[PDB]
């Protein structure tokens, strides 16, 4: 993932 | 003794084979509002060790098997225990099938079952997306599996070691398209049951992990090409966005970004076709899901009309780093999750080589050193901060799995990447890389198989000479937090390094097993002449003639920035650079001339040198006309402006940065043919748009000028937008100021039917520009207010206003009187209190505006603070810090402006 | 039985006759820099009543008296009791003289004393004032009497009906100039025991009272005229002034101004010389000492070349109205301060018709209307309000006495004295007039004495026929409080009155004898022609067809508001008068239409008529040349602003103002020829003045053009100021506005060097406009500072930035944070926080500021609040009143102005 | 007086 992960 | 499925981590005593899973979203609600999607999986798993359990990730499944929750069958002849009994332990997300007997090593099992799970709007899973197509209101069905979430489609062995094929079907509406990671195996066919359905079929995957499963149906239509080698190139997007040609970039370099990494690989892209889609406010960003990327819409697409230059950097860039994952993540996965730092931290670096690829002329790699490095080593110059590296097994659940996810991992992660690719030299990178992908394919590692192949590669050649082993040095950068300065005394060429702290004061508490010691590559230029290169040591002191300066001799460390540290020499030295900067700039790298700014700020703020020193190091500006050195400047005095913009101290800082940027702003105004024309490549482009913002916000009047002209000339015209995107932030804000409520209510109309995100975006924030108190009042109030102001846009509409010297009461007066719309949005929405607390009290530097704060935290008995509660302690303890700073720094600031500015 | 020494009013046994005062100022301080006075008294006084004890006053006096504390001698052949002793009782300000024995009736006695006070810097008595000339301090001596300070220099019956006459002598450095109220008897002569020192005699006052005597010890220099009938006429000011020319314009008008008032009196001036003296910084104003007047500089003097033309008004109004007092209070005089109103209110009256006369083509007695009548109607349409009268026996202290002094004395006295004489007509009134000073010459009365002389008017003639005496309609208007509204229904021509109060939820609990009804003269006009003059009696309710309209007929009352009330009718006769307005004003005359904008705004706040009715009101403004209409509407509208300008209905507001005041802006600059000569008389230059103000504060860019254009001219050629006085503050102010660093720092420069007070005032507001919060919180900085801002005007300053949209906050903000300027400037200065608090405080209208006003009274603990006390309390009561009116009246006002702004 | 009497 790129951004806001988790 | 504790029992398994109370266990974070999965048994190794089952593995998975290979799957078949096939749903079917509905996209139509129940009565009540519902929307489900059902399932039906059959797992085929190999034993390894006997035992009278099956352990499976499930979470938020409901399931509808005849029997049990499963059934299970032997594969081939072998025969199978019966089951006792099946339960689902909801803490550890299992399905838990306790058996009558156990499970034979070396006999293959097949588990089916039938399940169905909310089709929620969580962007979790197997999840519906909302957006509109005009009068209608469309629902299409995606995934987001990353990092926990397969098991919320399916049940499955759900860690990334755990590989298996996968052979995907989905029953979906007749008259729309249903995509996966694999190519469909032909044309759909009607579901018996309904024909209304239709039932598509994909090819079997890869081996590959349950994260980076995708599967979506939807209207969306594409854009495509055929690669020479035959991969099929896909850009979907919804049917509008695809007809007015959104897709055409994202499209435009795909294929290149391909071809680049396949050769830089030395690697084949492992799959048949490459699909990306762009989706509505897919809050994530985009993820790299095998063959079926995600996006965010905003970010694949590009409307060339409206679009800034740096919009179309975030397309390219956001798109390399996506395909990188499709070799180094996807075809090579780490074994778990503590070690994501080295599959995002690697994208993350090579995303701009993808991209530079795509677009040679933009000098991309550049851009690295100020959006990575710099960025994060303003985290990780903190007591607070953590070591790359996390064992194992202190990350098990799936919180602390997200916690991987920082910045620290992904920039960070780049920056010790690029530095490592740099001492190896890129042909040596490449060569153990292309070893490592090779050996370990379809397959999992840690990061210690890549530096073992790395090694191999060193050890294979005879040029490039290591001080210890890829692996000794690599743990300096892994295994402890921070960074170090590097200290130049060039009176003797003594250098010296010590664990770096922006606060000189903080007190350092987790442990180094290196006693905050690094091995550190280091480059460096004598008159502008490459030196041969050094290593410093594990050693705080050390003394090469490398450093050592004759009187009228300058030399500086760190060329690029390729090495993960920030450099402070002698006063004397200092000068010296100061003097070449000012008299031949050329002479030094672009990249160095904004870490002599970088670099200094930073030193001051940790009391390292002085903060005029810093200072000093902006003078040569007035002679630079690129891009990074200008932004460097910027970014270390946006904290100055946030400081003194109220005080006595911002007509001669305003003064000054007129007389710096004038000559830049001069040299735009010819070199565009009076701002018809814009330049080339984007780096300039980049220098432009920072030269006209800050000519504009320090009060040029030639940029005013051109503003009132521009935005006069729009108002006019309204259909015939004259205004460069590129300039429009600077322009509709400046214009915005200088006039009154025809300006205002005339971009208020503009953004009310504004059909494309970024240009309302940017409108928006022009809005909050407005000198007239009233106006800004009525702003805010129209914040609250759905029908104006999307509540997503509502924090940081508040903050734009905020922003303005003049809103900064009104928006401060705003929140703490209408801080009770948290009893209105913690439940409905986010909202997001922590971002707007941390705007509205940025500039708060007074013992008076502490005192305020103080106060408003007072209304504490009830109401609270929700996700921003502490949000407010980081305001408090920030605040002390400020009147701490503002009152050591004042007066020597003051002075240095009045100084130079004429 | 309480002993005569502990009550505050003089025994009636002892009556002056003549005084003997010696008084010798040392303008040269001692050691520890006290100045001081001594003086030598003989009081020649005869016995009434047989008594054993002289009480006379004396304050701050200590007695160097060979003996007792005086020498007491018989008369001629009278034998005197021996002096038992002598004391000083404080509190009641006496000498107390205990005899032996008895004076005896018929008799008279002299009592000499020796004594000296300290000629304190006190501005009570005879007293200090310092000065510059240049790199030197100057120090002189003066007096203020009034109205209980004779007896601080001296020991006296200090009451204002024991008059007697008095023979001054002043000793004095050989190189100053003595004055007094009667002229040097001849040149002065040097004291025998100190020749640099001379002693200058006056001749002997004619019979007059102690609070009227004056004497000056000084440089001054003076420029003179002989009038005709041989009265030498001096204006008194600095040497520098008198050089400069400033005494000229009160040398000019002073000679006309006496002509009219000995004719307008039917008496000669009844002395043999006019000095008239400018002292630098008298903080009272003015003082009509009988021969001596003294005035504040700024307030006699008058510098063409920099002062504007309301400046010029000021001059010659104070003027006038000191001199009417050479008849009216100094040679028939109030028996009792009861009484002050009379006086007062009579002056402030004939103020009007002095000037008048010496400038007939100004049209000055207009100018009572806002400047008296409405102004004081503020006040006394409050519950809290009191009556013109007060018993004599409850005015006894020195601070009962000081109370008299207030605005419904003067301006409520002006205003019923001027309906007074309406009524009676102005023949008639001045024929009693005139009776009441020939009969009470050189003595003492009470108000019932000139109702008398004008009842004795109206009785010897036929024309003029009253519904009743003088005195029984003047009891109503005296006697209780406040004012009526009389409202007219005008399709039945039914005439009310009413007690008017602007809070309609108000209780009066002030009791009335005639439970507030009035005997009210009423004229009127029909459709522009003036009807029969009308009496309302004492009734409620009456009818008559004066006041009966047809539906096309429009009826208007209280022609020039000649009488002490307000007027309301039904809507239909409203709406009639505005299409009137609009279609021909001139039909009405200038005074009246003006009546109808106060009047109805009134009448909105107490509930009478909707808002909206008020604000009709005002639309007929655009046709509107003249100075008073438009005055009505600025003042009546600056609430508005106050409450709105930081509201979504500014916009709308300023929009409808400036559509409003296009066409006069228009009409000025042809008028005016491009803004290079102003018009001709005051009214059009006072209608110049608000309207080029009214332009540029509601954001004509035409009014907004000229401002940058003359201060941009000015800026380039320093020394020759192109901007007339008339229109400096808005030109400054607007300018500054506009402008940056560069128009500021120009103007605090000009500031800093300015000579002229009025100049540097004007610089000082309009420095309060810039609209950089920094430049403003810089000027914030400066306030506290006595080398940039003469503590004096520190609180002037900040209100000025508090006036300042922008300002508010930051002004705010400073008075909380630096509130702890208490501690240093209550006991060294006054400072004056009451007018700061309810200046910054102005705008609250909101829960919000409200709460805030609360927590900042919570600094109670200590520090509390010195002299504006409870100036917060008034804070919080009026923010709960904002608050109220805004949330009644937002809606309705915002639609209306968006409704009439085009 | 006038101006600011007592
Ligand atoms: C999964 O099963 C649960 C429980 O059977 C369902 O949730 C229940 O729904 C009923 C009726 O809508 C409500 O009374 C309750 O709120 C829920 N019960 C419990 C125990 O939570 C749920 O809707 C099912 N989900 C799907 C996708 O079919
Ligand atoms: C995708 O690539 C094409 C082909 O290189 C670009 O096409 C050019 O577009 C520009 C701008 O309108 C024109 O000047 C040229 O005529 C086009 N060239 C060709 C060969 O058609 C196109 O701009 C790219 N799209 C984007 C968004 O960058
Ligand atoms: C992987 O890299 C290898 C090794 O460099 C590449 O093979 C070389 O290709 C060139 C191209 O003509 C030949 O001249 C060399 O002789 C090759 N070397 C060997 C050892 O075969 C290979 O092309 C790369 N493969 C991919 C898929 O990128
Ligand atoms: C995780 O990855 C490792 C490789 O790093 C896998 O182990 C290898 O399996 C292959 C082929 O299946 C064998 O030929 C090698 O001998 C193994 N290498 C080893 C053990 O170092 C391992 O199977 C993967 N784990 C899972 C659960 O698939
Ligand atoms: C009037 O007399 C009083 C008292 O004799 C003087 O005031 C005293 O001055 C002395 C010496 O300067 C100080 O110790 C005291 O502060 C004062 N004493 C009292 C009792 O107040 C005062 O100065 C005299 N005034 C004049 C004008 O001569
Ligand atoms: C005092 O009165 C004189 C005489 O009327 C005024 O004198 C005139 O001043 C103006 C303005 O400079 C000149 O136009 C005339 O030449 C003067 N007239 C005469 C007869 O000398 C004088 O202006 C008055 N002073 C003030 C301050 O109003
Ligand atoms: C006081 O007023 C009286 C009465 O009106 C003035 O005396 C009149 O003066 C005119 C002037 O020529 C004579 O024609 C009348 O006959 C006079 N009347 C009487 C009764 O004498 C007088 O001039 C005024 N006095 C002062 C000092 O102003
Ligand atoms: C206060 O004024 C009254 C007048 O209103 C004075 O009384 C008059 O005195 C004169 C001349 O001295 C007598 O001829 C009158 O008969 C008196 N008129 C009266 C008593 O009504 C009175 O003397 C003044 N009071 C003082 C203390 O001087
Ligand atoms: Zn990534
Ligand atoms: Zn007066």
């Amino acid at each position: 993932c790129n951004g806001r992960c988790g | 003794q504790s029992k398994p499925w109370n266990r974070y981590r999965l048994p190794t005593t089952l593995l998975p084979d290979s799957y078949n899973v096939t749903l079917r979203p509905y996209l139509t609600p129940n009565a009540d509002g519902l929307y489900i999607f059902k399932g039906k999986s059959i797992v085929r798993f190999l034993c390894q060790e006997p035992t009278d359990v099956i352990i499976i990730h499930s979470k938020k499944l409901n399931y509808t098997t005849q029997g049990h929750m499963v059934v299970l069958r032997g594969v081939g002849d072998s025969q199978v225990p019966e089951i006792d009994r099946t339960e689902l332990v909801e803490l550890t997300e299992y399905l838990v099938v306790h058996l009558k007997g156990s499970l034979q090593p070396g006999h293959m099992y097949e588990m089916e079952s039938e399940f169905q799970g909310e089709l929620a709007d969580d962007l979790a899973g197997f999840y519906r997306s909302e957006y509109m197509e005009g009068n209608v209101k469309k629902v299409l069905a995606t995934t987001q599996m990353q990092s926990t979430d397969a098991r919320k489609s399916f049940p499955c062995f759900d860690e990334p070691a755990m590989k298996a094929t996968f052979n995907i079907t989905l029953i979906h509406p007749n008259n729309l398209t249903a995509l996966s990671n694999m190519p469909p195996k032909g044309s759909s066919t009607p579901l018996a049951e309904d024909p209304n359905w239709s039932v598509t079929e994909f090819e079997t995957t890869p081996v590959m992990s349950t994260y980076l499963l995708a599967y979506i149906v939807s209207e969306f239509q594409s854009v495509n090409e055929t690669a020479q080698n035959g991969v099929l190139i896909r850009i979907w997007a919804r049917p509008n966005a695809i007809a007015e040609g959104h897709g055409m970039y994202a499209l435009n370099v795909t294929g290149p970004i391909l071809n680049f990494f396949a050769n830089h690989y030395n690697t084949s892209y492992p799959l048949p076709k490459s699909d990306q889609i762009a989706l509505p406010d897919f809050n994530a960003g985009a993820m790299e899901n095998w063959g079926l990327v995600t996006y965010r819409e905003n970010a694949l697409l590009f409307d060339p009309q409206s679009s800034s230059i740096s919009n179309k950097e975030r397309v390219v860039t956001v798109i390399a780093h996506e395909l990188a994952h499709q070799w180094f993540g996807n075809l090579v996965t780490l074994a778990w999750w503590n070690d994501l730092w080295l599959n995002e931290g690697f994208a993350s670096y090579v995303e701009y080589l993808g991209a530079d690829h795509a677009e040679p002329t933009w000098n991309l790699k550049d851009l690295i050193v100020p959006g990575d490095v710099y960025r994060v080593m303003a985290v990780d110059a903190l007591a607070s901060s953590h070591p790359l590296t996390t064992p194992a097994e202190e990350v098990n659940t799936p919180a602390q799995i997200s916690e991987m996810f920082d910045s620290i991992s992904y920039s960070k992660g780049a920056s010790v990447i690029r530095m490592l690719s740099n001492f190896l030299t890129e042909d040596l990178f490449k060569e153990g890389l292309a070893s490592y992908l090779h050996a370990f394919a379809y397959q999992n590692t840690t990061y210690l198989d890549l530096w073992e192949h790395l090694q191999k590669a060193v050890d294979a050649q005879t040029s490039i000479r290591l001080p210890d082993t890829v692996r000794a040095i690599m743990d300096r950068w892994t295994l402890q937090m921070g960074f170090p300065v590097i200290t130049v005394d060039t009176k003797t060429g003594n250098i010296s390094q010590k664990h770096f702290l922006l606060d000189s004061e903080s007190n350092v508490t987790r442990s180094s097993a290196f006693d905050y010691l690094w091995i550190v590559p280091i480059s460096s230029i004598k008159n502008g002449v490459m030196q041969d290169h050094y290593w410093l040591r594990d050693v705080s002191q050390a003394q090469n003639d490398l450093f050592k300066t004759a009187s009228d001799d300058w030399v500086l460390l760190n060329v690029n920035v390729t090495g993960y540290f920030q450099v402070n020499y002698d006063e004397d030295n200092w000068r010296m650079i100061q003097h070449q900067l000012q008299t031949n700039l050329s002479v030094i790298p672009v990249i160095n001339r904004a870490q002599v700014i970088y670099d200094s700020f930073n030193l001051a703020t940790a009391h390292m040198v002085p903060v005029t020193l810093a200072l000093d190091n902006t003078l040569f500006l007035n002679g630079e006309k690129e891009y990074m050195p200008w932004q460097a400047a910027l970014s270390s005095l946006s904290y100055f402006s946030l400081m003194f913009d109220r005080s006595e101290v911002y007509g001669p800082m305003k003064k000054y940065l007129r007389k710096q940027v004038e000559p830049l702003f001069q040299h735009f105004e010819t070199l565009t043919k009076n701002w018809t024309e814009r330049p080339e490549n984007l780096m300039d482009q980049y220098s432009e748009i920072n030269a006209i913002s800050t000519a504009c916000s320090n009060g040029l009047p030639q940029c005013e000028n051109l503003a009132k002209t521009l935005f006069d000339q729009w108002m006019s015209d309204p259909e015939n937008n004259p205004i460069h995107p590129n300039l429009r932030s600077t322009i509709y804000c400046n214009a915005i100021a200088q006039g009154g409520q025809d300006q205002w209510d005339f971009a208020w109309g503009q953004l009310q039917q504004a059909q494309l995100v970024n240009e309302a975006d940017k409108l928006r924030s022009a809005l909050a520009c407005s000198n007239e108190v009233w106006l800004l009042n009525r702003y805010l109030g129209y914040t609250l207010n759905p029908d104006l102001i999307r509540k997503q846009d509502a924090t940081s509409t508040i903050n734009s206003i905020a922003s303005n010297v003049i809103g900064q009461p009104l928006a401060w007066d705003f929140v703490q009187s209408n801080w009770k719309k948290l009893f209105q949005d913690y439940g409905g929405g986010s909202f997001s209190f922590s971002n707007l607390i941390q705007g509205v009290t940025r500039r708060f530097s007074s013992e008076f505006e502490l005192q305020q704060l103080e106060q408003f935290k007072k209304n504490n008995m009830d109401v609270g603070f929700g996700s921003g509660t502490r949000a407010l302690e980081q305001a408090l303890e920030k605040t002390k810090a400020n009147i701490k700073w503002v009152k050591e720094n004042k007066e020597v600031v003051l002075n240095w402006f009045i100084e130079h500015s004429s």
